[PDB]
């Protein structure tokens, strides 16, 4: 504790009662003629100790040294995931038994627990005799990380892993989960520094921290007591220039991340760690969007500078996509604003990308992964592509991380209406070549070949279908024919029922003699046709026995109603039916006055059929939320209904935390 | 009014086949921490204009003390098409002179991700977290109780 | 760790191999024909465990897990604030070395950091007769804890704020300063844990964490807690079930301030844990704010009737008092609205600010202040005072504490702007009754006879002085005159300087002798003495002749306006008292038809006279600020000026960052 060495390598004394020897040691590296003054033996000493003070960082002077350049250069193949030059790596012949040691790294982050566990009792049972034990140590470290990894994925794996692959999945053997059970019993992984040698002890405290299974508690409570600082910044807060606050929680993170790959240590797998990254960088994207619309005034520029936006780069990427779930980046899309963020680096990003598309192409196109590297990638996989929304990608790196969302994504992580999700994400700021158009018309086809099996059915977690990738493509090219949709759909016979209905979904994407095949073989004849074939283009008024089948519907709806309450089986819809019937009616595209013997079963067909008799109170004001530019013009236009939500959506604005409430208060109603 | 007090439920995981619906077996999980999300955003269809803007609804869950999950009572090597079933749901209420609410959840996929942690066991009480699936039908219904 | 013990009162089997002893423990508690078949010696043993887990709140197991809805409760004397007891129990000559351990805590609590820290010291050299060793660990603990608030003090009675606030020196002498810290030199509290014997390091092992300078870090990250249920928020539809992360929180709050209280640890007076008692106590105020506004939920009324909801009690009102400053409270104030919160238990938190006058009563009527008690006093009394808006109050009580609150609190903090705030705040759940009348009328008397000297005057740090005082006796008690304020103004002599406008600042409340004979030394000269008059006067009449010097003023103003007009640049005058003209034609107190003739004049003055035919584009957005409630009132029914206000306002709620805007839009331009 005789000096402070801070993020940036300044120093600052404290307890140092005597003579300033690391004061005085940069002056020997400022003159050559005072270093000059030392002798020819001990020159060779400071030959060493500048090396290891430049590329570590503190090649800053003192307190009395000006601003710093600090990068950030992580040279691991772990983190940059390269993970063909990785297996590469463990092919080798060995050397050194610090190779084994970065083998033993390489061979955990490839899945391989088992051959890892066991380089690490190799070398263990080899590297005592060596004069310096810091590869005992931290080798006796990683051991017992990669115990409590193979511990808890064979309880993950006979437990919530059975429901959720259909298989069992027993990676490691019987023989094996015993062996590592009865070598690692009455370890006691607190009490192994202490089993050290003295001379160890002594020259090596800094490495203590790494057996006390709570290591990154000195960061978080700093990254709390730097959260509250952000809590207070109300009032106009200061400090939001980030010298001292952002740049502390950024280089804080960069040199525990170069301090457990380089190292290659296994704790930086776990979820203590992975926690650490996330509050650290939810922290700086919180003061990204908060303390970016603040009182901008002249006042606030005299009191301090950089007041410029957030940036991201190749390193910050890699750090939300491995660290971060899907909901946890879900939570930051709508906390904060992305888009105001700019990234940097776009090349480089497209390297780690692709790279991501090429661990999945080129391991499931295969007859498949490991399952334990496959419990590793996928939450990065994930979210690497979920984030690539604000990247701009290549022509020819979009087309391969296309192929590889649509074709090799298992369907387990990645449903019929996720994929979707994560196909529209890539095109905001990357908009569809005709390059790309033909990887989803290929995707298609091969959802048109699947439906030839008559028990089949798209499963979709958000309703978003296989016609959604189709109105995608008309969305970028208005005039399209899929001329391979065209000639499955120039050989439909009636025997075949489900392709019809696929097909008929897919009507605007078929050419125009191939069109009439098919409309010839589908007549509108259940209500959920009847919206089908609007979402298609091919109804745009009521030819009243269209009118008539919502009437036929309701009926139905109608008598059932009596025979569940009494029972009390209270229905809750699957979709919009009968809300988007009143919107009909609203709209007057339906002019049947048997729609007024309806009103009673559902409060949102109650507001728009009967627009006064409804008292208000059963207003649900998320219903807002999805209404168009048009249907919230006429909501001002009707003379009931332009003055109750406007009572209704002021308390949704003093009360609220949603800006959206906010542009339909004032753009719509105003 | 009416002594309501019911906040903690006990939620059962029913059984479907690969291709069929058995409900024979179950693997039901206690006290769920619950984190039950409805993020609806489901639209209308317009008749004369499109969009292809954001409008879905979607239904999250998550449960803890989950148990009954062994056998329901290696070619290690996983591959990109899944047939993997959809368990039904049941939530059975209590605390009131009606019986439960009894919400069913007809069709549901299972997305819980494994997690490795520092201290021991990954967890004092596990989480399995459980979205909701819908291809031409229902995602919920309220059986509330009336009687008894 | 062979089990995990929840803070509900549950116990769940975590690394028990063999046989389950805590679970025939609690089958011994509910079978009372088993606790029978024991031995005469292990009978007596559990009568020990049952008083323990009973008053430790160890209920039961998790496996039948009976619904338990258990509170707090802290028994300790210097929680609840008894400083009159605590004082009568250091007078007693104690008998127990664990009772000179209570005192030594008592001490601290009163600000006797000299007399602590010497009986700490006789408890250290008088605990080698004892068997446990506990109070020599929490005895070395608390003395260095008791120094270390001494090492602080000496900075702040000679560093920031020590230039004439009385008793401006230390109250530590030399002599004590220098024999305290010749005594802690070396003292490593890290090495006071281990240097213990192996039986105090087993037999109690769990105050191995007060022996850290980072404690309350282990409490600090699980209080990270907090990021989960700002996601709950976040996701905003999310429905948390059971025992949530809410209540977890609560229940962690109250089992660290009942553990550091009743062991009497020193610890609880540091900022370490004041911080963690306010970033635990906002969280779950805006958890409460975020449920008693929830967008009600279409689905989820299966289980979402109603919620209970966060409400206060006694002991969620100390520890905002104890533990807030002002300023975090307002923090609260701002985004919450605690209004809504109900507060329980009131007539426990009517005693408790009872005793808070009473101590402030007892400290500065006498001349005998502590002045390291007052430091750390001060703070609780006014955090207490400022948060009794909310807390129903009996006409004894509230009488006891206006009348400590205007006479007997310390003018270098709270002063008379302050002193306004925290009147006006009580006066919120009581209306203002009989008594508090005669308080605050013995008030102003007693402000009267401090202006009798001429070189006196009241500095407020608001601006708010004595005179909106008296509003408020007129704004509850319609009908009142204070017979001593007129006894006052029956003896003036007109050479007095501050007296005369002082009483104009309270003319209101006089009698009808009072104010003519006040009205007879009330002259007017000018234009200059007419427009102070509504700040200072407020005659409340608008006679001709008073109009006639308006249009005098005009009319002169109009022959500066040809000498501006011809030099090029025609700016406004100095004392701009033309825009302040057009407010009393447009509030209808000046009926003269040559105010709308004396155009060329500011443009405010022109946009009330003529509202009509004012440029809107010429309109300065910034005048908005400075309108009351009666302009914002009466603009709404000019609809010749409705439609382009909301205009302006329109052009700046989305474009500036000032929601004063938006208040004066969504408060009355709707």
């Amino acid at each position: 504790y005789d000096y402070h060495f801070e993020v940036n390598g300044t120093v600052v004394r404290h307890k140092n009662k005597g003579f300033g020897y690391m004061e005085r040691f940069f002056e020997l590296k400022e003159s050559c003629d005072e270093r000059s003054k030392l002798s020819k033996k001990q020159y060779e000493r400071f030959n060493a100790l500048f090396n290891f003070f430049e590329k570590n960082g503190v090649i800053c002077m003192a307190k009395d040294a000006g601003t710093l350049n600090t990068s950030i250069e992580i040279n691991s193949l772990a983190y940059h995931g390269k993970y063909d030059v990785m297996k590469k790596f463990i092919e080798e012949q060995s050397v050194s038994i610090e190779d084994d040691y970065k083998k033993a790294f390489f061979l955990a982050c490839l899945g391989r627990w088992e051959e890892s566990y066991d380089l690490y009792s190799n070398i263990i049972l080899n590297s005592i005799d060596e004069s310096n034990g810091c590869v005992y140590y931290l080798s006796q470290i990683n051991r017992y990380r990669i115990y409590q990894s193979i511990t808890q994925a064979v309880t993950q794996f006979n437990g919530l892993g059975l429901l959720t692959f259909g298989r069992h999945y027993k990676p490691f053997t019987d023989e094996f989960l015993a062996r590592i059970e009865r070598e690692m019993t009455n370890f006691n992984i607190d009490d192994l520094f202490n089993g050290m040698p003295f001379e160890f002890q002594k020259k090596y405290k800094i490495l203590e921290f790494l057996s006390d299974n709570q290591f990154l508690y000195d960061d978080t409570v700093k990254l709390f007591e730097l959260t509250n600082k952000v809590r207070s910044e109300m009032s106009e807060g200061s400090y939001s220039f980030g010298m001292s606050s952002d740049i502390v929680v950024l280089l804080r993170l960069y040199d525990n991340l170069r301090f457990l790959y380089e190292n290659c240590l296994w704790s930086v797998s776990f979820h203590e760690f992975h926690q650490y990254i996330r509050n650290s960088m939810s922290l700086l994207i919180e003061k990204a969007e908060y303390e970016r619309t603040r009182d901008i005034d002249e006042l606030g520029f005299s009191f301090f500078g950089k007041k410029s936006g957030f940036f991201m780069e190749y390193y910050d990427f890699v750090n939300i996509s491995r660290h971060f779930k899907i909901d946890d980046i879900k939570n930051l899309e709508r906390s904060c604003s992305i888009d105001k963020i700019r990234f940097g680096e776009q090349e480089k990003i497209e390297e780690y990308l692709v790279g991501i598309a090429e661990e999945i192409t080129k391991q499931f196109s295969a007859n498949g992964m490991n399952v334990v590297f496959y419990t590793q990638f996928i939450s990065e996989a994930k979210a690497a592509l979920y984030f690539a929304k604000y990247v701009k990608l290549s022509e020819e790196g979009l087309g391969k991380i296309v192929k590889a969302l649509l074709f090799y994504f298992p369907e387990r992580d990645l449903d019929i209406g996720k994929r979707y999700v994560w196909l529209e994400r890539l095109t905001k700021c990357n908009e569809l070549p005709k390059s790309i158009i033909s990887i989803i018309d290929d995707f298609l086809v091969l959802q048109a070949e699947k439906h030839i099996d008559q028990n089949y059915s798209e499963v979709s977690s958000n309703g978003l279908y296989s016609r959604d990738y189709g109105a995608l493509i008309k969305h970028f090219e208005k005039n399209f024919i899929s001329k391979r949709l065209s000639e499955i759909t120039l050989c439909l016979t009636q025997d075949k029922q489900k392709q019809i209905d696929f097909l008929f979904k897919l009507l605007p994407l078929l050419s125009t003699n191939a069109k009439s095949h098919l409309l010839s073989f589908k007549s509108v004849e259940n209500i959920n046709d009847l919206m089908n074939g609007i979402r298609i283009g091919l109804i745009d008024e009521f030819t009243p026995e269209h009118e008539e089948l919502i009437i036929e519907y309701l009926e139905t709806r109608k008598v059932n109603y009596i025979v569940e309450k009494e029972k009390g089986i209270q229905t809750f819809s699957s979709n919009d039916y009968m809300s988007t019937f009143g919107i009909w009616y609203f709209l007057e595209e339906i002019n049947n006055s048997k729609m007024e013997e309806f009103i009673g079963m559902d409060d949102q067909y109650d507001f728009f059929v009967d627009p006064e008799n409804f008292d208000y109170k059963k207003f649900i004001p998320s219903w807002l939320k999805n209404y168009n530019d048009k249907l919230l013009g006429k909501i001002a236009g009707n003379k009931h209904m332009k003055h109750h939500v406007i009572e209704v959506l002021k308390e949704r604005v003093k009360n609220s935390n949603d800006k959206r409430y906010l542009e339909i208060l004032m753009n719509y109603f105003i | 009014m009416k002594t309501v007090i019911q906040d903690t439920a006990d939620v059962y995981f029913k059984r479907k086949s690969d291709g069929k619906l058995v409900f024979t077996a179950e693997a039901q999980t206690a006290s769920f921490s619950q984190a039950i999300s409805e993020e609806k955003l489901r639209g209308g269809i317009g008749n004369k204009p499109l969009y292809i803007l954001k409008s879905e609804k979607e239904i999250n869950l998550t449960v803890k003390n989950a148990f009954f999950d062994l056998e329901w009572l290696s070619d290690i090597y996983i591959q990109f098409p899944n047939v993997s079933p959809s368990g039904e749901f049941e939530m059975s209420l209590e605390n009131g002179n009606a019986l439960a609410p009894e919400i069913k959840f007809e069709a549901l996929a299972d997305t819980d991700t494994d997690e490795m942690a520092v201290v021991i066991e990954a967890s004092r009480d596990e989480n399995t977290a459980a979205p909701v699936e819908d291809t031409t039908g229902s995602t919920q219904s309220s059986d509330l109780g009336g009687t008894t």
